[PDB]
RNA sequence: AACGAGGAAUUCCUAGUAAGCGCAAGUCAUCAGCUUGCGUUGAUUACGUCCCUGCCCUUUGUACACAC
């Protein structure tokens, strides 16, 4: 029986502080609700571009992720979520509302979903990245499409993309809020349910590839 | 053994535009039309192939090309089909200039060749026509692409004569349950077939023989309402 | 590394103090007899402990966890390291 | 659709492509011999995996 | 005399004095608990430091800080980083070094902007 | 025309 | 239709299911799953909603005859459920088969 | 870059080229240098490839 | 489904609009000329 | 009577940058129908390629090795 003793003496400082407080610095969470452990990026090409071996309190760490070619790949997957997310025509400079707003998507996905929402928003990035696009031909006067392949860092950026402007575009005309709306839309993808704009247009790129390769 | 609706009275569906994007749809363009608005001195009057020789040929085009009749027949026999009847479809027009005309469902087109010319000529201005309510704008204009204007999960199929005989009944009762159609139908009186191939996923034909637009227009239709169970 | 000093009491238990500022920092219990010796490989990595109860104890010590027990058969009584091969020496009973 | 997992080796240089869109030789992932010959769009730098479902057409020259 | 330590942080435009002292164990961001740093979606972008290093190192200390300057992010930025570079020159001050050494590589394997505010100068082309 | 490396290709 | 929504938060319309129009006089949660929320209508079939799909009856269940108006599941069973349809006439059914009629 | 976009199958085919060359000894003193550089550039580049093949006849034509 | 029809082709108030644009456009004529002779 | 985010074409933009938001000054030219400063909030996506569109260059090593 080996059983190290590190603490001698009970930690009590003068200053009251939340219990919650204190098991969190027994293991970081993401806003306390939620770990980071057994939390897998489930699919191989995605593995080491979606840093989630890293843990943060808020998604608000405010970096230098956009000089070098991919430093936007190391920066963790919430915050890019949360920028994508504030990037609107009237949301341009509120970081504060767009980090409410994920905290309390995460919130309803918690609640209807049991099981977690990073790994259900890992699994949502992933099985929406599209896997195969095409380009306008150069033609020289016949205008079509050519098949080509897409890199993970373009499939990520991507799927960010078509999961925030689906959801901001189901909030559109609805009495439903953006919070409620990209809940369904993230579980809806982690289903892969064929029923999500995301699934949907992932669908359409990588169908008209096939045709006309 | 299964009861009814709560209530069974007739209730008419609610017009489809553009910004549904969900429901199972009919899309029908009307593409390549000739379509565009000189000025003569006083005043601006729409081309048409018949009437505006002198300053046809002064442009340079084709007196064969510049006809919006085609436009015209094409319009009113889709707007009066049974299927918007029964409230499920609803047009684009694809000007020659590069316009998306987003034709509501609710409109009821003037029959008259010089009344329609006339809305063409007051829509390319002014870009919006109200009804006799003026609380919803009845005739809208949209910026490229079409497919960004479509339903998400569409097909794109084109009415070429070239391509082989499939019986629009066929095809559509294959087409899967969600799967609204966007069909891409030339307008233009005659030549190539060779415009929205990007756009579109595979070229169709419908009879061995060749078509009048309208006519083609009425047999697709046809085979909808056909399948649809109108 | 000369910041860290050991200490093996006559009780199982190891007590590993911080010698500038005489704080106590962390402690171990593997041990049951008194601790016949204690070394610090020479790279900070490891530690190895012996003891009365013939058992040897092998610790990872940048963790904190326990690599090995090793119970010999006579009790343990001299123990001597040597750093520059990684390796030890031990005077039994028998 | 069985998909195939491969390894962007080393980006070509000096070929006639598009903008945007690279020559670039693939290793295959679970069959450490083959190599390929694909058309990437996004950003890319060696070493680095990439989702296939073509496991067989060779590339070209996009004029 | 007592023992004391003083540090600084600076975020945008925004300077967080940070005093460090030895006694009876609390934590004061200007004349109000730590708890009660206002904005709510930072309170712990606040805590970091406390958290990532565990509480007894501070049991044993009294930190006071007052901040002015900037705003909302640039403040709650500003008093994390005067903590954390404080608590290390304490550490380094009166008690011992492998305090301070394994202080600093906990903190620059967490992120280095708790104690190397970038001063992000303009750039040419 | 066409590039190097592809015209000996074809040749 | 059956409105569902976190408990103390009157703001959030959480989701809104929409089954058979008939009005619904029975609405309940299930107690040995948590995503699974049991309700009937007028219409005298009764649904399963899993409320990870709001569209789609996770699984319609008939057999009643008239009026259904109680229900209840099974502590033991989580696949079990009885209906009080309202001729009397208790209905047991077990979901993991087809369910068309009750055991 | 020439040889580095080469495809594999081409390197074989180029191979069988060069066999035919030697066959046409007198094309060989002609060009010996170009003929070495290239070879052996294109095998040292390809050369996990070639080695992972197996092909007594390519055993044989590379003897 | 319900149809409609569309729209194509107060007198004081109409000429109200076009002697106030006129008066404007004569008032900024004014400036210019009067600025242009000052220079 | 009008209008529900503003068509077709063309123009600008790569990091504290895009876009938000309020206080202040009025500097011998210019600016009140405004002008310039100072703060706070703070992203998306290339960081590649010469295929297209233009523009440039050079088309003789001359510098001194070893190397093509």
């Amino acid at each position: 029986d080996f059983e190290v003793v590190e603490e001698f003496t009970p930690v009590v400082l003068a200053t009251p502080i939340p219990e919650e407080v204190q098991q969190a610095q027994t293991e970081i969470k993401l806003f306390n609700k939620w770990s980071f452990e057994e939390v897998e990026v489930k699919d191989a090409s995605l593995v080491d571009y979606v840093q989630v071996r890293q843990p943060i309190f808020v998604a608000h760490t405010a970096g230098r992720y956009a000089n070098k070619r991919f430093r936007k790949a190391q920066c963790p997957i919430i915050e890019r979520l949360t920028n994508s997310l504030m990037m609107n025509g009237r949301n341009n400079g509120k970081k504060l509302k767009a980090v409410r707003i994920i905290k309390h998507t995460l919130d309803i996905i918690n609640v209807l979903t049991d099981q977690n929402p990073i790994q259900v928003v890992v699994d949502a990035i992933t099985n929406t990245g599209p896997r195969e696009d095409t380009t306008r031909v150069g033609g020289g006067g016949a205008a079509r499409r050519q098949a080509v392949d897409v890199s993970p860092l373009r499939r990520v950026n991507q799927a960010i993309a078509l999961l925030t402007i689906g959801a901001r575009e189901a909030a559109f005309r609805n009495i439903k809020t953006i919070a409620e709306t990209l809940a369904e839309e993230l579980i809806n993808a982690a289903k892969g349910s064929s029923t999500s704009y995301a699934i949907k247009k992932k669908d359409e790129l990588e169908r008209v590839a096939k045709s006309n390769r | 053994q299964k009861a009814l609706p709560a209530s069974l009275v007739p209730q008419a569906p609610p017009v489809l535009t553009s910004k549904d994007k969900i429901t199972k749809r009919m899309i029908v363009v009307l593409a390549m039309a000739s379509l565009e608005t000189h000025k003569i001195s006083d005043k601006y009057v729409l081309l048409n192939c018949d009437d505006h020789q002198g300053l046809l040929k002064k442009m340079g085009r084709d007196i064969s090309e510049a006809r919006p009749d085609i436009t015209h027949q094409c319009l009113l026999t889709l707007l009066d089909s049974p299927i918007n009847k029964a409230g499920k479809l609803q047009v684009y027009i694809q000007t020659s200039r590069g316009i998306l005309i987003e034709v509501n469902p609710t409109v009821r087109i003037p029959r008259t060749f010089k009344r329609f010319s006339g809305l063409m000529v007051q829509l390319l201005h002014k870009l919006s026509i109200r009804s006799v309510n003026s609380e919803e704008k009845l005739l809208k204009v949209i910026k490229n692409p079409i497919t960004d204007h479509l339903p998400t999960k569409c097909r794109k199929v084109t009415l070429s004569f070239d391509a082989p005989v499939i019986r629009v009944q066929d095809y559509i009762e294959k087409l899967d349950d969600d799967e609204s159609i966007c069909v891409f139908v030339g307008a233009m009186a005659r030549g190539k077939d060779n415009f929205a191939d990007e756009y579109v996923d595979e070229k169709v034909g419908l009879s061995n023989y060749p078509l009048s637009a309208s006519v083609a227009c009425s047999k697709f239709c046809h085979g909808a309402e056909d399948a649809w169970n109108i | 590394c000369g910041n860290f000093g050991f200490i093996g009491s006559s009780n199982g238990s190891i007590t590993i103090y911080n010698m500038q500022s005489g704080i106590l920092r962390k402690k171990y219990k593997l041990h049951k007899r008194a601790v016949t010796g204690i070394s610090l490989d020479g790279m900070n990595r490891k530690m190895v402990s012996c003891g009365l109860d013939g058992i040897v104890g092998f610790y990872d010590f940048n963790k904190s966890t326990l690599l090995g027990k090793l119970k010999l058969d006579a009790p343990i009584t001299a123990m001597v390291y040597h750093r520059s091969s990684d390796l030890f020496a031990l005077a039994l009973d028998d | 659709t069985p998909v195939t997992l491969a390894k962007v080796i080393k980006v070509l240089g000096r070929t006639g492509s598009r903008g945007g869109v690279t020559q670039v030789r693939v290793e295959f992932l679970e069959d450490t011999s083959r190599t390929i010959v694909r058309n990437v769009k996004g950003p890319v730098r060696e070493n680095d995996i990439l989702v296939l479902m073509e496991s067989e057409r060779e590339a070209r020259r996009l004029r | 005399a007592v023992p004391s330590v003083q540090t600084f942080g600076k975020k945008k435009s925004a300077t967080a004095v940070a005093h460090v002292k030895a006694g009876k164990g609390l934590i004061k961001v200007n004349g109000s608990p730590i708890t009660l740093v206002e904005p709510e979606i930072l309170r712990f972008k606040v805590y970091e430091p406390l958290l990532l290093v565990g509480l007894d190192k501070f049991s044993n200390i009294d930190i006071r800080v007052r901040v002015t300057g900037g705003g909302h992010v640039s403040q709650v930025y500003a008093i994390r980083q005067a903590i954390a570079k404080g608590l290390v020159a304490y550490h380094q001050k009166y008690v011992d070094e492998q305090s301070k050494n394994e202080l600093k590589k906990a903190f620059t394997s967490y992120d280095r902007t708790l104690l190397i505010a970038d001063s992000r100068r303009p750039e040419p082309k | 025309s066409l590039k190097a490396g592809e015209r000996l290709m074809e040749a | 239709l059956v409105s569902v929504y976190d408990s103390y938060n009157p703001r959030t319309i959480l989701l809104s299911i929409n089954a058979s129009t008939h009005p619904t006089h029975v609405t309940k949660f299930h107690t040995q799953d948590n995503k699974i929320l049991a309700t009937a209508s007028d219409d005298r079939v009764t649904r399963l909603w899993d409320i990870s799909n709001a569209y789609e009856p996770q699984l319609e269940l008939t057999g009643a005859t008239d009026y259904v108006r109680t229900l209840s599941f099974i502590p033991a069973a989580p696949h079990l459920v009885a209906t009080g349809s309202y001729d009397g006439l208790i209905r047991l059914y077990d979901t993991r088969s087809s369910g068309s009629t009750p055991i | 870059d020439a040889l580095m976009v080469m495809p594999f199958s081409y390197v074989l085919k180029f191979l069988k080229f060069i066999d035919t060359v030697m066959q046409n000894k007198t094309l060989l003193h002609s060009h010996l240098p170009l003929i070495c550089k290239n070879l052996f550039f294109i095998i040292k580049f390809n050369h996990k490839e070639l080695v992972s093949q197996k092909n007594e006849e390519l055993k044989l034509q590379i003897n | 489904i319900p149809t409609h029809a569309p729209k194509y082709e107060d007198r004081t108030r109409s000429e109200i609009n076009k002697m106030k644009a006129q008066l404007k456009k004569e008032r900024k004529f004014t400036m210019k000329e009067i600025r242009k002779d000052a220079k």
